DNA sequence: CGATGCTC
RNA sequence: AGAGC
């Protein structure tokens, strides 16, 4: 009865656009993006990935509530790196990642019998 | 009773219960239905009427909407039908019955109302899903659950309504309550018993938790503390991230059994500048209690401030858990080869205790103290020899239960469980009764048909020397079922009996009230009290405090 | 020893303590006069009723007699001295805080303290748990308690289950 | 599956609730109240099958 | 008549919770029906908001009628009572 | 509910990835809370999972009759002829993670019962509707979209608040309130309303 | 039993002492008896201690008793409550019940008794008296959809 | 052929029942740790014996597994619960006109069973599901 | 500033009270006959064994938001194999010339006793723990 | 169903009480909570 | 190949056994979450019902159709309705099969999924063929006819993700374990005795050394090999569940890479 | 009432395993455990699917019309 | 002359 | 009446 549509978990509805960009007040060279219709898959992994990178001073996402899918990411980074471009060397270094990954599978997938 | 005292209501609303641990204290859950039915009466001001036409265009059916436009004539718009519906361009004057908004305030109920704290007005917040839901810590003044429990919820129609409930009613002020004057709430089930967890000495978290434990604080001022380690990695302690949550300025200190300054066993409380020194936090710091964190911080920074504390505590707290994880299986009742085999034997000491006494009397050598029965002083006996071996069997069972024991765990923390759930669970379920006597010869000289006559040994008039775990004979079984009944007539009197006391108590007061002159007098003005509590003070702002004069020794009191 | 009381004078201390960073290293500037003089205009100044008439004026002294009695207690000079080491600047700031508290913690005319009463007695009432009371082992321990007593009590029962002498 | 036991009455499913009663024809004595001038008293509750 | 002068006020010079609440409430209904405002308004739009920064800012022109058991009354100012709590 | 005196409602649903997992990749289809377990001291719930368990594994049914000389002892040696942990313990790692979690969970199967009365069957409110014919008051039923009763008790708490106006407004605005016109002389409902 | 007594050093020490406990009340005799403690002897009947001892000694046994009930199921309330419960039974210079033969006599309004019992019969005596309502009182005011004399409504507002 | 015989709460007075046949009545002349505690026998003038102790249970407390290792008030809630458990009451529940039913689209006959669900006709027409379930502090929701 | 206070001591006692991850060392100065230290070490990084000879110095710098270590070009007054970071909370005097002071280390106990403490351990938030050999 | 078609009741010194002599007779378990507590029984 | 590594232990058209080292752990948990929720596949979206004499309801027969497997190999060469701009649905957007079943003999008649058929055009793309893997080709029985009873309906399967409904999940049960020793002790056992003792030895302890009792606590160490066993459903096979798995995951970080762009 | 189509809790398809089930119990006279385990039912939660189910279908056909 | 609150 | 905390 009160129950939101499934499809509002992984669609953008009118007026909700995917990432949000909200500098922060507490911190210098610190951001807060909402990604809206996300999750955990996204969230942790690209969270995972920006702790990697040297310059990356904080990085930490949370889901507010499970109800919705939006999912905030705080980033900090180093005085000279805009924490944007932190986030998009992030996922760059994901999508290398999974490139090999596909392949390695494919490679050692096609060596197989049955 | 039913018409005039009591009456059926209009902007009233009600529902099944949930719990929400990312819910403020002072929020309430409300079903966007529920929220689209109910509507408050908005007057047309330059202030808001921007906001007034957006909502009687989004009409009945959108939620920031409305239902209803009042003109200057005392004529409803009925927006759900009317063609001019999504014409209507309204007047300052006029009222639009708007849908209830996240930010109102509601009176929120669950009955019996037996309490100012059963009635609390809650901050609106339009969720899906049909239920309303509430904060944990706000389960107790309501003395609810989520077994199937229905809440009552109220809307104010007037503005000084509206004043009276945010103003008086709101539940940061209702936190400290004159009743017991202590809190009503505190930090409950999954919170307490992971609160105990995190805060141990062994509990060290890292950086990519810290982090996301730290960010879950909404409140945090986004600096990072120094690891109480900077040694091969950094690694925080768990008292360390908590007390995060806790604000500045507090000062907490306790000294339970061998606390010393140097806590050995991590026992006692000392909160400094808001960050815990020492000891781990369980019930006496962040439960309900008389001096704990609780009641220290809403008089210290405020009840908006100590509101906002439990939600900080809960976002850490349930998040670590979340993480670490808590069960309990029936390998937590399962107590060790060699202390069954000590249990086993401490009952079977006591059997003999009891045969012993047994033999004294029918050998006429017992003899009865003044006041009462041969048989009075026997009964009294053998009933103490068998309580004795229940809780000996519990405490050898208790000892034996590792530090990891879930159900232990639980008990150490607060949150669920005493001795004797473990004593009855795994060493010895123990001796029944019926009006406080050890099972009667409903037959003829006999508990059972399977027993001889005159016959009063344990087992005979129930007692129940198995454990849950081992499992209960028939006669036992029978004998704990007549226990059993007993308990539940017994609760079903004490509800009915209670409830007439409450309604005569209240009566009889109603109209005492604290006068412009500070004596306490009823609706004659006949005086009941020349200052109220013979101090003229408020309940809730009154603590337990030591008179240092009062004790100690004559050199000691010099000194 | 342990008693409910209005303003919780050992958190204001401690709240002195931190405010002004006392070090238990350097003497403090504080005067005997200073300490003595200074608790005993602070319980001049207690307010619970304001009249300026005799039976007004006693019936004020006798509210603040007990909260008079753990303030001397606390605040007496080897104590503020040795126990404290408060300055002038924590002192007359304990001082200040501590009015001000006690003004705060006294009831408002308008509270509705008949049914707060009731309610309070009457919940607690609700959540006890069965007639037969601990004492049930012994004989010469069975006297009637719980709902039962409580009901025997507010109808003022001319007949009592268990009526009984104590004897000194 | 059906287990009978019940009426149909009017298409409504009936059950005829068995009713606890106190049976007649038994002697029984019982000890009265302190104030009451009468000690013990034994009754029967005689009835005509 | 009955009354009680301005001096020989024996009551609360401290506001009470319940005379703020009403004080509040009241100010709410009329600045919620387009009544004049007395201070400076910061972006604030919502009646109890107003009347709370009017409370601040001593712009309130209301009096309390204080009862005694006996009948008579005291008349005290939202200006003149202290709003510490 | 379990078949055990443990009635409890659903809080939330997740679907198969945020839910915890075992390294088998089995999934609950049910989370209940341990708290639940100490003070209800029902140990037959812990017994029956221990044993569907064995019984789901093993293809037998479970023999959970009472009076019977079946030990959780016995169903633990069978367990672990299973390749389990003797206790029904399982390691679980975290849906949002991946990562192990800390502390071993208490899973296995257990036969709970779907009970009637559901949220959507109970879910009441109302803004103003029918009113009562003798009383003038509102209706009594979600059916009939009745009004929430504010009984005495409900009252007492907003005399123990002090909120007089709210009070006031519940037993007027919303609800009752009527306009009577009343004789200055004798003081009763006599006088005849001619308006306008 | 057991009582902490001031030593001669003075702390307070626990010093054991010989007690005795009764079946059955006869106050005013058992006083009398020499070898006891006159001061100390104790009564549950509340109503004995009124009798005997006065109607201020009666209302301190009073919320002893009250006390007792809270403080044996392990719950605490404070002292301001059963102190304020304790005197209304008190004030009439005896000990009055809360029940309708106690507060329900008493000289309060007649709307505001008719809504506890005795309903019907509260306003025929009162319409037989020809009683005036003070309209003073809560159940009244509910009864009348007045602002009630209760905190918010407890004093007027005017400009 | 007076094997097996009637008796009421008064004649229940004059006789001496054994609780179980062979454990009851054998001879005397180690043991298991896990199994419960047991009486023996030293009243050894028996008339009769219990055809099974758990025939002292009815209908709804029938269906509760292992009843022997609850507290008693938990098995007297699961009682009054059960009648609220929807299943399938009948298999002409399609043919029947009544006021409100309630049937389980896929019900399962419990993992953990009792001896008396045979009679009671349970595993044929159950009245819930085996539900994998983990006792755990997971979102604490 | 630099260091505050420096001693090698030998390890008297190690005890797990219930726990796994730690241990509370007992301890004297090799130098001073007086001087005392009782301190919760993290065993599971930092094992002590009995009878060792640890050299424990107190210092007060090598502030703001932490930044994690970053190898980069970073070096702090680290020789040591453990480092801890703490606030006093007690300075309690134990017969005229000796007294103790109080440290906690995120809950991490420390209780050094002596004399020669002086115009070194002051009521600070601040004061790190170095452990080396 | 077979439970209703099982039921007991009581109208009107201790009715509510599970009575000793109910041994195989009546439910120990098996009773409504509150009013009807013990005297609604089942066979 | 660079990062990541992979390697097969089992390999069958139901199941991939393999050990994938040298990833981060929130990678392989991403990966474990897309392969469950996220990989489109095709299932039957719309049932309309013509006939139904049949023991079952009209929606419990509709919510098996549903969880009927379908082929979903050509799935990226059909549209997302809702991306369609047709009205409703077309052969772009969906697959329309027909059920059509009356029970002749007296003896009871079964449906199966083999008896759906594909009436829409699929335009040689291989999508919609009711999955079978049954022994005698039958594959789901989706109910029983009596003496004379009958059942006609009409079927709309449409692209989805499990994420909406657990009926579009191409991927059954995962298994997934990592450090099988407890070397980087990420969880405390329960234990009564010995925990050595009481919890049984996993599969994967062959597959890396022991911990080594007289050795320290490995601090600096973090999960970087990880034993996972894939099992299809049979919509999409083995290889390409895991591959879709990889490729949708990719997808979702490009989409947030572009959302950068756009502002 | 007809097997699951998938087993709840994890999706294995488990509606093509009936028949087989029962010709494996009754023509290849196995037993269920071994019958189940042949039928590649390895997890006990796809093991309960079809061990727990009460085919009532069969009882719903005999019914007349 | 009382007799828990709520609900279809 | 019948039922849920
Ligand atoms: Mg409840
Ligand atoms: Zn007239
Ligand atoms: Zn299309
Ligand atoms: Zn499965």
């Amino acid at each position: 009865m009160n129950a939101p549509d499934r499809f509002e978990l992984f669609l953008l509805g009118e007026g909700e656009s995917k990432l949000k960009i909200d500098p922060d007040t507490k911190a210098p060279n610190a951001v807060v993006i909402t990604f809206e219709k996300e999750d955990h898959t996204l969230g942790n992994l690209i969270r995972a990935e920006l702790l990697n990178d040297r310059k990356v001073l904080f990085a930490a996402y949370k889901v507010e509530h499970p109800f919705f899918a939006r999912f905030k990411l705080r980033i900090q980074t180093t005085e000279g790196y805009d924490p944007k471009d932190a986030l998009k060397n992030a996922c760059n270094s994901i999508i290398n990642k999974l490139g090999a990954l596909k392949t390695n599978f494919e490679t050692e997938w096609n060596l197989q019998t049955l | 009773r039913g018409n005039l005292m009591g009456k059926r209501v209009d902007f009233s609303a009600r529902t099944v219960i949930s719990g929400d641990p990312n819910l403020e204290l002072d929020q309430v859950g409300v079903p966007k239905s529920i929220a689209k039915t109910l509507t408050y009466p908005e007057v047309v001001t330059p202030y808001n009427i921007d906001r007034l036409t957006q909502l009687v265009r989004n009409g009945p059916n959108e939620h920031p909407g409305a239902k209803y436009v009042i003109r200057d004539s005392g004529d409803r718009i009925d927006l759900r039908y009317s063609k001019r519906a999504g014409d209507i361009q309204l007047q300052y004057g006029w009222k639009v019955e708007r849908h209830i908004m996240d930010n109102d305030p509601v009176l929120f109920n669950r009955q019996p109302s037996l309490h100012k704290m059963s009635m609390m007005a809650h901050r609106v917040k339009v969720i899906p899903y049909s239920t309303f839901r509430l904060n944990l810590s706000v389960t107790s003044p309501y003395n609810a659950d989520f077994d199937g429990d229905e809440m009552n919820l109220h809307v104010p129609q007037s503005e000084e309504t509206r004043a009276e409930l945010s103003q008086l009613c709101a539940v940061p002020l209702q936190i400290v309550s004159p009743q017991s004057n202590k809190p009503c709430m505190g930090i409950v089930q999954d919170t307490l018993c992971g609160i105990r967890k995190l805060t141990l000495r062994d509990t060290f978290i890292e950086l990519d938790q810290v982090l996301n434990m730290l960010y879950w604080v909404p409140d945090w001022d986004g600096v990072i503390p120094t690891p109480a380690i900077i040694k091969p990695k950094p690694l925080w302690s768990g008292k360390q991230i908590l007390s995060v949550a806790i604000p500045n300025g507090i000062h907490l200190q306790r000294f339970d059994e061998g606390t010393t300054l140097l806590s050995p066993k991590d026992n006692g409380m000392l909160i400094i500048d808001g960050q815990i020194i020492f000891g781990v936090v369980e019930k006496k710091t962040v439960g309900s209690s008389n001096g704990g964190l609780i009641h220290v911080v809403t008089r210290e920074k405020g009840p908006q401030v100590c509101a906002k504390l439990f939600g900080n505590i809960q976002k850490v707290v349930n998040f670590w858990l979340l993480h670490n994880g808590f069960s309990t299986g029936i390998g937590d009742t399962i107590a060790d080869g060699p202390t069954m085999r000590e249990i086993t034997e401490t009952i079977a000491e006591a059997k003999k205790k009891v045969l012993d006494v047994t033999k004294e009397a029918q050998a006429n050598l017992l003899t009865a103290k003044h006041g009462m029965t041969l048989r009075e002083s026997f009964e009294d006996n053998v009933v103490r020899f068998l309580n004795e071996a229940r809780d000996k069997a519990g405490r050898l069972a208790e000892v034996n239960l590792k530090d990891l024991n879930n159900v232990k765990q639980m008990v150490m923390a607060g949150s669920k469980g005493s001795f004797i759930n473990i004593a009855q669970m795994s060493a010895c379920v123990g001796q029944q009764s019926v009006e406080g006597k050890r099972i009667a010869f409903g037959f003829v000289d006999r508990t059972l048909p399977h027993f001889s006559k005159d016959d009063y040994s344990p087992e005979s008039k129930g007692f129940v020397e198995n454990s849950y775990l081992r499992g209960l004979t028939p006669q036992e079984f029978f004998f704990h079922a007549m226990g059993g009944r007993e308990g539940l007539i017994d609760t079903a009197v004490k509800t009915a009996e209670t409830g007439y006391i409450q309604r005569r108590l209240v009566k009889a007061l109603e109209d005492i009230m604290v006068h412009y002159d500070n004596t306490t007098r009823n609706s004659l003005g006949n005086v009941i009290q020349f200052i109220y509590g013979e101090d003229g003070m408020d309940a809730a702002h009154i603590e337990k405090q030591s008179l240092d004069t009062i004790g100690g020794s004559d050199a000691a009191f010099e000194k | 020893a342990n008693w409910p009381l209005p303003v919780n004078i050992r958190r204001i201390i401690q709240n002195a303590q931190q405010t002004f960073h006392i070090d238990h290293t350097k003497p403090s500037d504080l005067t005997i006069k200073d300490i003595v003089l200074g608790v005993k205009d602070l319980q001049e100044n207690l307010l619970v009723l304001r009249g300026k008439n005799e039976i007004i004026q006693n019936a004020q002294r006798d509210a603040v007699t007990l909260f008079c009695c753990l303030l001397r207690s606390r605040l007496a000079t080897r104590r503020v001295l040795q126990e404290y080491r408060l300055t002038k600047q924590a002192f007359d700031w304990v001082l200040s805080n501590i009015e001000a508290q006690f003004l705060r913690s006294v009831v408002h005319p308008g509270e509705m303290v008949g049914v707060l009463a009731a309610q309070s007695i009457g919940e607690p009432a609700t959540q006890m748990t069965l007639n037969t009371f601990h004492f049930a082992g012994v004989a010469s321990k069975k006297v009637t308690s719980g709902v039962p007593r409580l009901k025997e009590i507010l109808n003022v029962a001319k007949n009592m289950k268990t009526p009984s002498l104590t004897v000194y | 599956f059906d287990m009978g036991g019940y009426f149909i009455i009017n298409g409504s499913e009936k059950v005829l609730i068995a009713q606890e009663r106190s049976a007649g024809n038994i002697v029984q004595v019982f000890k009265k109240a302190a104030p009451s001038p009468i000690s013990h008293v034994a009754e029967i509750r005689s009835a005509l099958e | 008549e009955k009354a009680i002068p301005k001096d020989q006020r024996a009551t609360t010079p401290y506001m009470t919770k319940y005379e703020r609440a009403r004080i509040l409430g009241t100010r709410a209904l009329q600045i919620s029906m387009n009544a004049p405002v007395f201070v400076d308004l910061e972006g604030e739009t919502d009646p109890l908001r107003i009347a709370m920064k009017e409370l601040a800012e001593k712009k309130i022109p209301l009096v309390i009628r204080r009862y005694l058991p006996d009948g008579s009354f005291e008349d005290w100012s939202v200006e003149e009572l202290i709003v510490d709590l | 509910a379990s078949r055990h005196g443990q009635k409890g409602t659903i809080g939330i649903t997740y679907r198969r990835e945020d839910m915890p997992f075992t390294a088998e990749g089995i999934v609950p289809d049910l989370i209940i809370n341990p708290h639940a377990i100490p003070s209800r001291m029902t140990v037959a719930h812990l017994i029956e999972c221990l044993l569907s368990k064995v019984a789901a594994l093993s293809g037998n049914e479970g023999d959970a009759s009472p009076f019977t000389d079946i030990t959780v002892e016995g169903i633990s040696k069978l367990l672990r002829e299973h390749g389990y942990q003797s206790r029904g313990f399982e390691v679980m790692y975290n849906g949002h993670t991946g990562k192990k979690l800390m502390a071993q969970i208490f899973f296995g199967p257990t036969y709970y019962q779907r009970l009637r009365h559901m949220v959507d069957d109970k879910i009441h409110a109302r803004a103003r509707g029918p009113m009562q014919v003798l009383t003038r008051q509102p209706v009594e039923g979600r059916s009939r979209d009745g009004g929430l009763r504010f009984g005495e008790m409900e009252r007492d708490c907003m005399i123990a608040h002090g909120a007089a106006s709210f009070l006031k407004e519940r037993l007027m605005e919303a609800s009752d309130a009527f306009r009577v016109h009343i004789c200055g002389i004798c003081g009763l409902m006599t006088v005849i309303a001619k308006l306008n | 039993y057991d009582r902490k007594v001031p030593s001669p050093t003075g702390e307070y020490v626990k010093e054991p002492e010989w007690v005795l406990e009764t079946d059955g009340v006869n106050l005013s005799e058992v006083m009398t008896v020499p070898g006891i403690d006159p001061t100390r002897i104790y009564t549950n009947s509340f109503i004995d201690i009124m009798e005997v001892l006065g109607i201020e000694a009666g209302r301190a046994a009073l919320y002893k008793e009250v006390y007792n009930v809270i403080a044996s199921d392990g719950s605490y309330v404070n002292y301001r409550h059963m102190a304020l419960l304790v005197d209304v039974m008190t004030t009439q210079g005896g000990l009055t019940s809360v029940t309708r033969h106690g507060f329900n006599r008493s000289n309060t309004g007649a709307l505001m008794r008719c809504s506890f019992e005795e309903t019907v019969e509260i306003l025929f005596e009162a319409g037989a008296s020809a009683e005036l309502d003070d309209c003073r009182g809560v159940s009244e005011n509910v009864i009348l959809g007045q602002m009630a004399p209760i905190g918010t409504g407890a004093f007027d507002v005017m400009i | 052929e007076g094997l097996v015989e009637y008796i009421d709460a008064e004649e229940e007075e004059s006789i001496l029942i054994a609780m179980q046949p062979e454990d009851l009545e054998p001879a005397e002349a180690d043991v298991d740790p896990a199994k419960r505690i047991r009486v023996s026998h030293h009243a050894t003038t028996f008339t009769h014996c219990e055809i099974h102790p758990s025939m002292i249970l009815g209908v709804a407390a029938s269906i509760i597994p292992f009843p022997d290792h609850n507290q008693s008030p938990r098995n007297t809630y699961q009682s009054a619960m059960g009648k609220q458990a929807m299943g399938v009451f009948l298999t002409n529940y399609n043919v029947r006109m009544d006021t409100m039913a309630n049937i389980l689209y896929y019900p399962q006959k419990p993992l953990g069973t009792t001896r008396a669900m045979e009679y009671l006709k349970f595993r044929e027409l159950p009245a819930g599901q085996n539900a994998i379930v983990a006792i755990a502090c997971y979102s604490g929701y | 500033s630099n260091t505050l206070f420096d001693d090698i001591f030998q390890v008297s006692e190690v005890d797990p009270g219930r726990y796994n991850k730690v241990c509370r060392i007992e301890a004297a100065s090799t130098t001073q006959d007086q001087c005392k230290l009782t301190l919760d070490i993290n065993v599971e990084l930092f094992p002590v064994a009995a009878q060792d000879s640890l050299t424990v110095t107190i210092a007060s710098s090598l502030t703001r938001s932490w930044r994690p270590p970053q190898a980069g070009d970073r070096s702090l007054a680290d020789d040591y194999d453990y480092v801890m970071y703490g606030t006093a909370y007690k300075f309690e005097e134990v017969s005229k010339d000796l007294i103790a002071v109080y440290y906690s280390f995120g809950g991490l106990l420390m209780r050094l006793e002596g004399n020669y403490r002086n115009l070194n351990n002051l009521k600070q938030e601040n004061a790190y723990l170095l452990i080396r050999r | 169903t077979l439970s209703h078609l099982r039921r007991t009741n009581t109208p009107i010194a201790k009715p509510r009480q599970l009575h000793n002599t109910h041994w195989g007779l009546v439910c120990p378990a098996e009773t409504p909570e509150g009013q009807a507590c013990g005297l609604v029984k089942n066979l | 190949e660079e990062g990541p590594q992979v390697k097969i232990r089992e390999a069958s058209k139901d199941n991939v056994d393999f050990i994938l080292s040298n990833v981060d752990l929130a990678m392989a948990n991403s990966l474990r979450r897309v392969m469950i929720a996220e990989i489109p596949t095709l299932a039957i979206d719309s049932v309309e019902v013509e006939t139904n004499t049949t023991v079952l309801a009209d929606e419990f027969i509709a919510h098996r159709l549903g969880l009927i497997p379908l082929q979903s190999m050509d799935i990226e060469q059909l549209e997302y309705s809702r991306d369609c701009f047709c009205e409703d649905h077309c052969d772009k957007c969906s697959v329309v099969l027909t059920l059509q079943a009356f029970g002749e003999s007296e003896s009871t008649t079964n449906v199966y999924s083999k008896d759906l058929v594909i009436v829409s055009n699929l335009m040689g793309r291989n999508i919609g063929h009711p999955i079978i893997q049954d022994k005698e080709g039958n594959g789901v029985l989706i109910c029983k006819l009596r003496k004379g009873q009958e059942l006609k309906l009409t079927c709309v399967a449409k692209k989805g993700i499990a994420k909406e409904h657990a009926k579009w999940g191409p991927a059954a049960a995962i298994e997934f374990e990592y450090d099988p020793w407890n070397k980087l002790k990420h969880t405390d056992y329960w234990y009564e005795q010995d925990s050595a003792k009481e919890w049984p030895q996993s599969k994967n302890c062959e597959y890396e050394d022991p911990p080594n009792e007289g050795d320290p606590f490995d601090y600096k160490a973090q999960a970087d090999t990880f034993y996972m066993n894939v099992e299809s459903v049979g919509s999409i096979p083995v290889d390409q569940v895991v591959v879709r798995g990889i490729d949708t995951l990719q997808k979702k970080v490009a989409s947030i890479l572009l959302a950068l762009t756009q502002m | 009432m007809i097997v699951p189509v998938r087993c709840f809790s994890c999706g294995k398809v488990v509606g093509d395993k009936w028949e087989s089930y029962l010709n494996l119990l009754q023509e290849d006279e196995l037993d269920e455990g071994t019958a189940l385990s042949r039928l590649g039912l390895k997890r006990y939660c796809c093991r309960r699917m079809i061990l727990t189910h009460v085919d009532l279908i069969e009882k719903f056909l005999r019914y007349n019309p």
